[PDB]
């Protein structure tokens, strides 16, 4: 299947979702102009997967623009590659949506999608084969878990045979103290489930704490957060971007990831860890590439995968190395390690690799992971909705918006379940 | 009933607080979930009011029928002036209401850092969670 | 406190005579217990065998559960099993325009009588008639979309209830006062159940429908609510032997889904932690009927031919593990 | 002279039957145009019915090359053989079968399955007599074994007097691009059993350890695996391109190698795997090639062959071997080795010899060798290698993990449990034949 049409949608999704669309544009040669001047034929392989070509051999990305607000749109046009984009795709409104879940996904918005589908519909009719779609939004509230897990809904009875998967940002109180936050995301943790086929689990609190006690930087902006997830979708995507032959499109990789319908949620995982003042430490330890992404302090998702059982892993080296330490170091960690792979799924483990790194790095792993351990990050959520919802603490703002309890109620049982389901399944046998 | 008027004032409107109380609305008055004015201003974050109520005879203490103190929805929603505020008048820390909890706690689970330091001073438990 | 299996197995169908198929099943009379292919066995709660009518189905095994109501414990019948089976026709969910009734009345049809006449049964006494509400509320689930049968459509909503039960939320609840009238909602009711034609049977079901009787009571020393549910499942089908294309293909695809979703339901109980009732709306709808807090027969459905053995094993392999789950029952 | 076609499915089907083709045109010095030198023509009485002639003496292969996608054809539509073969016999689509094998035989597959059968078609129409079909495809590819399944059913009512032959994938770990390989290769082959003869199943691990110390090529691609696979094929299909004395028709396979008719699945082993590298190499005696046949390490699926009973033995030889010398080293495994038979069938073992000098890649890893062999024992001992998929796919289908990637896409859940239990029964079909 060729090409992928990717929407950003809210504050936080048309931040992260530029920096994607401007890293891999740097991988691929795209200057802000979109003309080609990159030195490899490797980059212009498979560039129809994020890009269409035009008149004069030009480069723009198959990127919708969605924001209730303008105010995040109009500073990317003033950004470095705001120029690219195509302007009939920058889809704002000007309402807003409070930091509310319902004010985006009925009250404001509602209004706005069905024109946001309308270009949705006009990018996909010129694709030979569809993937499916990928959407840039945050969980935390608002344009884009409101607005986003409406789109989400309505793009699945328009394509319901193509494949669904979001780069999904997790709120923490670490990161922003909003009291009203758990509540957007039970809202959309109970639509993921029950409409995508898989969302990557870009957590802010992990992304803090990497940023304060591992990179020691001691006020993270959202730049330093965001440099960590750029660098997390490129990886992640890096198998669908160049030629290869483990995971590479989004249907194959589904079909790798997802054992059971429900449980297509992934924490990502990156070495090495850096910064933005890129001082480059690197051979500093270089098979153990293996031992990092595997763990704790890597991960971009609060859950300790020592908490629990992965099910399907997916390891992608980039760079220039043996392909042949990669595949004898990789069997060491699922074979000093071994209660922590699941058995009723042999070779559950799939090593990719590419030949090309970001810059800045002369190598680089990531690291796609189905663990049980993700449990963690729904607890978390769990027990932040649980206390605002037992005092019923600022829920008329979303009463008020045609809603109701129930929603509510049902929310909480969706992602509850979807605990214990990973709680099975984290200790099954023989 | 004026009672029920200043339970809507004390939600939202500091002016019309202090006009309906001088026409003898009840400090203390409940709703059916039996919070007080005293609570649904120390929630949605009004600290004048806060204050106005407590010069004025609110039970700091007064649980709902949830067994909710003015301090553990206050500490919930953030509002740490309101909790200092709320604790010079008399306002027990170590209370406990019908879920078990503690204004601690509803303090740790939702990140209030600034907060679960003044609650810590004045009074900790163990019931919650090491950190 | 414990889940009822029945098997019942049909005739043999014009197509199975004509084009050679034989009968591999084996029921000793008045026996529960059933034999396929020679070797392998199983035992049930009923086996009613191919000339079984109607009505020793209902007696033997859903009087009881009709009878519960009144006494304020909720109920279910489902039919389970391949297409063509006679799931439909055991029901009682389908009516043919021009034959006629002619008796051989299902389940649910049989259980509307039954209930208007131990209500008046009851009315008569000396010390002051008990007031009923019976309503009746009908759904279909079609590709993974819960429609209401009872209604000008065109959405729904799946919600858990106060005491933890699943409701359907905009689904219309109409109420009913005779046989007459509720019989009448039940046929146009099915005149809008999505029907067409597969190779393995002219009238297959292209979806799961649910008529649910809801039957409140208010009586001397009291308040007693009681649902009841009849399911008509879609059976599983096989590409190649439905010849289906298209719009019927994907029917076919949606159904199967959802049957998968209640087979690994039917093995976590019993077959431990988890039970997977949100892997389909089907196993949402079904999540008290099989959890527990009903009273729940299966009536597993069965060709007799070895046209369709494999089906009929798989069939019976699920049907006999589902024995062993535990509904857990109080009065409302 | 009677035909013989060959469809390849799905990416490994593709590449494989690449290589084979390229080791085909060597082997009779046709070049990767069509065209052959006259040199090498002869009066008519050109034993190439793998081949068809054109006027311009063109030679265009009887083959039907088919993916799901078109990567992999787009790079045998461009290379250096986008000459030999006519574009008609290559057929792709747009979306694959995402290593589901119920896209390939359930619903991706039914959308490109007549336009095959009716491409088939013409290689067939223009066969005076015909044979059948040499069928290549993968285990654990959703195209490979699940559209391959819907052609064989389908080939097999068509065309159902007709023999077909296929070389199968069995899926290594080490190459592994899918983790439910175990359920496409339990269904694919469930579905297929009843309408193949015979079945030569290669192990990528047994190939791909032969490349790691035999050629000393130490991550080894897909480019080497199909070099080394390319020879063994050549071996099989040497009789059925050269007017040889053993396996003459398609048939005679069935004939000498399958006596009951589930249990159609032997065991190829392969002599000198010689490198490229070495400089200096004492050529190996017929005698030498002859042991190295009964050695584990040389045969193409893992198992050990002594906990097995033989029910059928072919040995084929190529190049310079002397036919009084294969019978002094046939005599002396039946003395210097023990090598046990069904308790009810005939001792024997076939041979064939070729005469012809094997042909190896030139610039490739494989060495010109001066006598290879390729024998084609059919064992109960290959059963071992079904137990250890048959085990991989009971682990997950406890769980039904995956499945429903099955059941969307066309199945039924009962057909895995089905697919399953003939597994149960062929695994206790070898448990009876021998001891
Ligand atoms: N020897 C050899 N094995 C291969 C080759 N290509 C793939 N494989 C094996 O084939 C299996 C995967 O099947 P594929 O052929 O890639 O799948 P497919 O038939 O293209 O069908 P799709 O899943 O629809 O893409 C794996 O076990 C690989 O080990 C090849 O060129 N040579
Ligand atoms: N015991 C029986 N005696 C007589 N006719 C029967 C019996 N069981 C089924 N039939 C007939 O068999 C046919 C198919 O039965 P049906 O009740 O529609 O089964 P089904 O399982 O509901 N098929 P489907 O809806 O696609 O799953 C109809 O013509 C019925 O009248
Ligand atoms: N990592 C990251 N998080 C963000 C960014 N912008 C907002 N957020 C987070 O997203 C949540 C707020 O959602 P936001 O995107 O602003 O809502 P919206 O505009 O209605 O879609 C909070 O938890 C923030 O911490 C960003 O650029 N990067
Ligand atoms: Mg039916
Ligand atoms: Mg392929």
């Amino acid at each position: 299947m060729r090409e992928i049409v990717h929407i950003q949608a809210g504050q936080c999704g048309n931040q992260i979702g530029a920096k994607f669309w401007e890293v891999i544009s740097d991988e691929h040669g795209i200057d802000p102009t979109g003309s080609y001047h990159g030195d490899s034929d490797l980059q212009l392989e498979r560039i129809n997967v994020y890009y269409n070509e035009a008149a004069g051999n030009k480069y723009v990305p198959r990127a919708i623009l969605v924001d209730l607000e303008p105010g995040t749109m109009d500073s990317v046009r003033s950004g470095p590659f705001g120029q690219i984009f195509r302007p009939d795709n920058f889809v704002f409104g000007q309402s807003g949506a409070g930091n509310n879940w319902a004010k985006g996904h009925y009250t404001e918005g509602a209004e706005l999608v069905d024109s946001v589908l309308d270009v949705v519909r006009k990018e996909s009719e010129s694709c030979d084969c569809l993937q499916g779609f990928q959407l840039t939004h945050s969980l935390g509230g608002g344009t884009g878990s409101g607005m986003g897990t409406l789109l989400i809904s309505k793009i699945r009875e328009e394509y319901p045979d193509r494949i669904m998967n979001t780069f999904s940002v997790v709120p923490s109180p670490k990161v922003s103290d909003t009291v009203v936050e758990p509540y957007n995301a039970t809202l959309s943790v109970h639509q993921l489930v029950e409409n995508t086929d898989e969302t990557y689990c870009i957590d802010n609190e992990a992304l803090y704490d990497i940023c304060f006690r591992t990179l020691k930087l001691t006020t993270p902006t959202y730049g330093d957060l965001n440099h960590l997830v750029s660098a997390t979708m490129s990886g992640v995507t890096t198998c669908l971007r160049f030629p290869g032959q483990l995971n590479a499109d989004l249907r194959k990789l589904a079909v790798n990831m997802v054992p059971f319908p429900r449980l297509h949620f992934f924490m990502p995982g990156f070495a090495p860890l850096t910064s933005r003042g890129s001082q480059q430490y690197r051979a500093l330890t270089v098979p153990e590439l293996t031992q990092q992404m595997f763990d704790a302090k890597n991960m971009m998702a609060a859950c300790d995968p020592r908490h629990g059982r992965y099910l399907t892993v997916a390891a992608v080296f980039r760079g220039r190395m043996s392909m042949k330490e990669v595949d004898e170091q990789m069997l060491n960690v699922q074979n000093k390690n071994s209660s922590y792979f699941v058995e009723w799924i042999p070779n559950n483990v799939k090593t990719a690799v590419c030949d090309i790194p970001p810059r800045g790095l002369k190598m680089s792993a990531t690291f796609i992971g189905n663990s049980t351990a993700i449990q963690e990050l729904f607890k978390r959520i769990s027990e932040q909705f649980t206390a605002m919802f037992r005092r019923k603490a600022f829920l008329h703002w979303y009463t008020g918006e045609g809603m109701d309890e129930m929603e509510f109620t049902e929310a909480e049982s969706n992602m509850n379940d979807l605990v214990s389901e990973y709680q099975q399944y984290q200790d099954a046998t023989a | 009933d004026l009672g029920k008027k200043l339970l809507e004032a004390a939600r939202a409107q500091d002016d019309e607080v202090r006009v309906l109380m001088a026409n003898g609305a009840d400090v203390n008055a409940t709703d059916a979930s039996g919070l007080t004015p005293l609570h649904l201003a120390a929630t949605y974050g009004h600290l004048e009011i806060v204050e106005v109520l407590l010069k004025h005879g609110a039970d700091v203490s007064a649980s709902d029928l949830m067994g909710s103190t003015p301090l553990h929805l206050a500490a919930l929603i953030g509002h740490l002036e309101i909790v200092e505020v709320l604790l010079k008048h008399g306002a027990d820390v170590n209370a406990v209401d019908t879920w078990g909890d503690t204004p601690l706690r509803l303090a740790a689970v939702m990140g209030h850092l600034k907060i679960v330091e003044a609650l810590l001073k004045h009074g900790a438990d163990v019931n919650a969670q090491d950190k | 406190t414990c889940v009822q299996v029945a098997l019942r197995i049909r005739p043999q169908g014009n197509r199975e005579k004509l084009e050679g198929s034989r009968v591999c099943t084996s029921v000793l009379p008045n026996d529960p217990q059933v034999t396929i292919g020679g070797d392998r066995s199983f035992t049930y709660d009923h086996v009613f065998d191919m000339p079984t009518l109607q009505y020793v189905v209902y007696e033997s095994c859903v009087e009881k559960l009709v009878d519960g109501l009144f006494d304020g414990y909720n109920a279910t019948v489902l039919a389970y099993g391949q297409t063509g089976s006679g799931k439909t026709h055991t029901m009682g969910t389908a009516f043919d325009a021009a034959v006629q009734k002619e008796e051989d009345l299902g389940v649910i049809p049989r259980a509307i009588q039954h209930t208007f006449r131990k209500i008046a049964e009851c009315k008569a006494q000396a010390i002051e008639e008990p007031a009923f509400e019976v309503s009746v509320q009908f759904v279909e689930l079609y590709n993974d979309d819960v429609l209401d049968l009872l209604s000008d459509d065109r959405s729904i909503r799946i919600h858990e209830d106060s005491r933890g039960e699943i409701v359907l939320h905009g689904v219309e609840q109409r109420s009913v006062f005779d046989m007459h009238g509720t019989m009448d909602i039940l046929k146009n009711g099915a005149l809008n159940r999505t029907v067409a034609a597969t190779n393995m049977n002219e009238q297959s079901s292209r979806s799961h429908a649910i008529f649910t009787l809801h039957l409140k009571q208010q009586r001397v020393a009291e308040m007693l609510c009681a649902k009841f549910h009849f399911v008509d499942l879609a059976g599983s089908e096989r590409m190649k032997r439905t010849g289906a294309t298209g719009d019927r293909a994907k029917e076919g695809i949606s159904i199967n889904v959802g049957l998968l979703a209640l087979g690994n339901v039917i093995a976590a109980l019993g077959g431990v932690s988890h039970v997977p009732y949100r892997d389909s709306k089907l196993t949402r709808l079904l999540q008290d009927s099989l959890g527990g807090n009903s009273r729940t027969l299966m009536i597993a459905c069965c060709s007799p031919s070895d046209s369709d053995f494999v089906e009929t094993l798989n069939t019976m392999k699920y049907a006999n593990r589902a024995k062993e789950i535990k509904n857990k029952v109080v009065a409302n | 002279m009677r035909e013989c076609i060959s469809i390849h499915v799905g990416q490994a089907g593709v590449q494989i039957g690449n290589a084979c083709w390229e080791l085909y045109c060597l082997e009779h010095g046709i070049q990767p145009d069509g065209q052959m030198p006259s040199d090498k023509t002869i009066g008519g009485g050109s034993f190439n019915t793998f081949f068809s002639e054109t006027g311009a003496g063109k030679h265009v292969p009887r083959a039907v090359f088919v993916d799901l996608e078109p990567t992999v054809i787009d790079e045998v539509r461009t290379g250096t053989y986008r000459q030999l073969f006519h574009p008609e016999q290559l057929i792709t689509g747009k979306e694959d079968a995402a290593n589901n094998y119920a896209r390939g035989h359930y619903t991706i597959g039914k959308e490109i399955i007549d336009l095959v059968l009716d491409r088939i078609r013409k290689l067939a129409d223009q066969c005076t007599g015909l044979q059948g079909f040499s069928v290549f495809h993968s285990f654990g590819g959703g195209t490979g074994s699940g559209f391959t399944s819907l052609l064989m059913e389908r080939l097999s009512v068509d065309y159902g007097k007709k023999s077909k032959l296929e070389f199968s994938i069995y899926p290594a770990p080490q190459v592994s691009t899918a983790v439910v390989e175990p359920y496409n290769s339990i269904l694919t082959t469930h579905t297929t059993l009843e309408h193949s003869d015979c079945a030569f199943m290669v192990d990528n691990e047994a190939i791909y350890d032969i490349c790691r110390r035999n050629l000393d090529i130490e991550r080894p691609t897909y480019t080497n695996l199909n070099r080394l696979i390319g020879q063994i094929v050549s071996s099989i299909t040497a009789s059925l391109r050269f007017d040889g004395a053993l396996n003459v028709d398609l048939t005679e396979f069935q004939t000498n190698l399958v006596p009951y008719p589930r249990a159609h699945f032997p065991l190829a082993t392969y002599a000198p795997v010689i490198s490229a590298e070495k400089a200096y190499h004492e050529q190996l005696s017929v005698a030498e090639i002859t042991n190295a046949c009964f050695e584990p390490a040389n045969q193409m699926v893992k198992c050990d062959p002594r906990h097995g009973k033989y029910m059928a033995c072919c040995l084929l030889y190529r190049g310079d071997v002397v036919p009084k010398d294969v019978n002094a080293a046939i005599a002396t495994i039946k003395t210097k080795r023990t090598i046990q038979f069904v308790d009810w069938c005939p001792t024997g073992f076939k041979v064939g010899i070729n005469y012809e000098p094997p042909t190896v890649v030139p610039g490739g890893d494989l060495a010109k060798v001066q006598r290879a062999v390729c024998m084609l024992s059919n064992t109960t001992a290959i059963a071992e290698a079904w137990a250890r998929l048959d085990h991989k796919f009971d682990l997950m289908y406890a769980k039904r993990a995956f499945v429903h990637w099955y059941v969307g896409e066309g199945m039924e859940e009962g057909e895995f449990s089905e697919a399953r239990e003939d597994m149960a029964a062929l695994e206790k079909d070898y448990e009876e034949v021998g001891v």
